[PDB]
RNA sequence: AUGUAAA
RNA sequence: CCCGCAGAAGAAGCACCGGCUAACUCCGUGCCAGCAGCCGCGGUAAUACGGAGGGUGCAAGCGUUAAUCGGAAUUACUGGG
């Protein structure tokens, strides 16, 4: 499939207690670059906001390369965060949570064709006011959208060809602006459906570092590595997932 | 003291509310049960429960917690509503009746079965 | 045929009384399984635009309107003696479901399973009921 | 001046 | 209502088991799933979630929900400041 062999976008987002969070987080740039030059994967420093001890509290970029995709699908949601951290003076065992989200790529194929058969322009003299040449000829030349049903008016100025100009220009700007939403409220979605309120409720992976051991929700392993997956090599989290994803 | 003026002003008794906003004293009532999805509760809780936005018959607004473990509500299924709050959710004071209407029962359960409308194990 | 889903799922009484009303007709016998959703009606025409024009009455209300689920071969219709459809239930208890008239045959899928009702014995004298 | 969030 | 015939032959379930309040362990997850009338458990060795065994209580009924009173001397005249 090709939508396997697509680019990503990662974005690591805090949640629950800040800083201690933060440093999770910031970890886990760690290692999923540790992860990426196992392979050579290009990461980008694209977005990135910092954090009181270290680690961060939004942190959006692009991996590109030759399949990265599915990874980033199947990691989007929570990440569990039990540690003794290091801002503390009572060492004791704290619970904190981050969101990554996985995007694919969907490339821009902006800017259709203006066609002139499915819009009709009426050409009508304007309302406004002072000139005698202002009533005798026309400056309103709506342009009316057959499929969606847009008219833009600039009954404006002078004459009605400049106006033209004006009203396409108008058509292009509303195109552009109805599209751009659209992909705003469908990227937004999608955000939505990757990361979910932020609180410390269960989504699909934890770190439980006191005990040595990581437990997933969904094809989860009894793998106490963490180690491994500190330092890249997790190939053990990623791989039994898709081998039960595919049997789907 | 001073029974003066318990003579002018008669000893009043407090009339407490009720617990549920049920219509008049009813055990049960059966809404149309919108809005299915999941809340996080009080402090010391930390759970993803499971609640519903109960339409009812009569015009109220409620709002009841779904027990067990499994249901097959989606935006339908009118159901039973039982009172008695959570102690987990502010703003939820009802239970669902399982067993009742359309929501069938909870699936393999063997002990506490009159609750949640469990049918005994016939074998 | 196909089933009752319960469209305006609202006052689900008329149907659960109005069409039991009708299933001790001989034309049209009103099927319960046990999940209480997925009422079967059980026509021996193909017409069953009868009973969807009988549900437009004072005490008939809903639409219920048609698609296509497969249901092989008529319910053939038997209920054992005493000290032996116990253990039948208790069998294959997610396998039975209530007919008109508190009967239970065992299911209508396939020609198979009639043949495993076949090769379970259900030594009875026989009531067609219809 | 601050100093989160598990007996 | 009484007599005779067949065969123990046709007839047992429901709640609870941390404290209040009568009764204990094991296994599966592990602040996810869940229970709960109040204090509340579950963050990997749970007498508190689910399942099994066992026990307790009631009995053709058993639990839940809804209303009234007592406990509430928290509407005090008996019987508060």
């Amino acid at each position: 499939d090709p939508d396997d062999e697509r680019n990503a976008f990662l974005e690591v987002r805090a949640g629950t207690g800040g800083d201690e969070a933060a440093l999770f987080a910031g970890d886990l740039f760690r290692m999923y670059s540790r992860y990426a030059e196992a392979r050579r994967w290009r990461v980008e420093i694209m977005s990135a906001s910092e954090g009181e001890h270290g680690g961060y509290k939004e942190i959006i970029a692009k991996i590109c390369g030759d399949g990265v995709y599915g990874r980033l699908k199947f990691e989007s949601g929570g990440h569990r965060v039990q540690r003794v951290p290091a801002t503390e003076s009572q060492g004791r065992i704290h619970t904190s949570a981050c969101t990554v989200a996985v995007m694919p790529e969907l490339p821009d194929a902006e800017l259709p064709d203006i066609n002139p058969a499915d819009l009709r322009i009426d050409t009508f003299r304007s309302s406004g006011a002072g000139a005698q040449h202002v009533n005798t000829t026309d400056s309103a030349i709506r342009i009316t959208h057959l499929p969606t049903g847009i008219v833009v008016e600039c009954q404006d100025e002078r004459s009605q060809h400049k106006n033209k100009a004006k009203a396409l220009s108008v058509l292009g700007a509303r195109i552009h602006a109805a599209e751009m939403a659209k992909r705003q409220q469908a990227e937004a979605s999608t955000r939505r459906n990757l990361l979910g309120s932020g609180d410390r409720s269960d989504r699909n992976r934890t770190y439980n570092f006191p005990q040595g051991r990581v437990t997933d929700h969904r094809i989860n392993l009894t793998l106490y590595r963490l180690d491994e997956v500190m330092e890249g090599k997790l190939d053990m989290l990623i791989e039994p997932i898709i081998q039960e994803h595919q049997a789907d | 003291a001073t029974v003066n003026q318990l003579v002018r002003k008669p000893r009043a008794r407090k009339v407490a509310k009720s617990n549920v906003p049920a219509l008049e004293a009813c055990p049960q009532k059966r809404g149309v049960c919108t809005r299915v999805y999941t809340t996080t509760p009080k402090k010391p809780n930390s759970a993803l429960r499971k609640v519903c936005r109960v339409r009812l018959t009569n015009g109220f607004e409620v709002t009841s917690y779904i027990g067990g473990e499994g249901h097959n509500l989606q935006e339908h299924s009118v159901i039973l509503i039982r009172g008695g709050r959570v102690k987990d959710l502010p703003g939820v004071r009802y239970h669902t009746v399982r067993g009742a209407l359309d929501c069938s029962g909870v699936k393999d359960r063997k002990q506490a079965r009159s609750k949640y409308g469990v049918k005994r194990p016939k074998a | 045929f196909r089933r009752i889903r319960l469209k305006d799922p609202l006052k689900q009484k008329q149907l659960l009384k109005g069409l039991v009303q009708l299933s001790e007709e001989g034309a049209v016998q009103v099927f319960r399984p046990i999940s209480n959703n997925d009422l079967i009606v059980g026509a021996v025409g193909v017409l069953q635009f009868d009973v969807v024009v009988a549900r437009l009455k004072s005490e008939y209300n809903v639409e219920a309107v048609y698609e296509s689920v497969n249901v092989a071969t008529a319910r053939w219709v038997e209920c054992a003696d005493a000290k032996k459809f116990e253990e039948f239930k208790r069998k294959n208890e997610s396998q039975l479901a209530l007919d008109g008239g508190d009967n239970l045959a065992y299911i209508a899928t396939s020609m198979v399973n009639l043949r495993l009702a076949q090769e379970r014995y259900p030594d009875v004298q026989f009531h067609q009921t219809r």
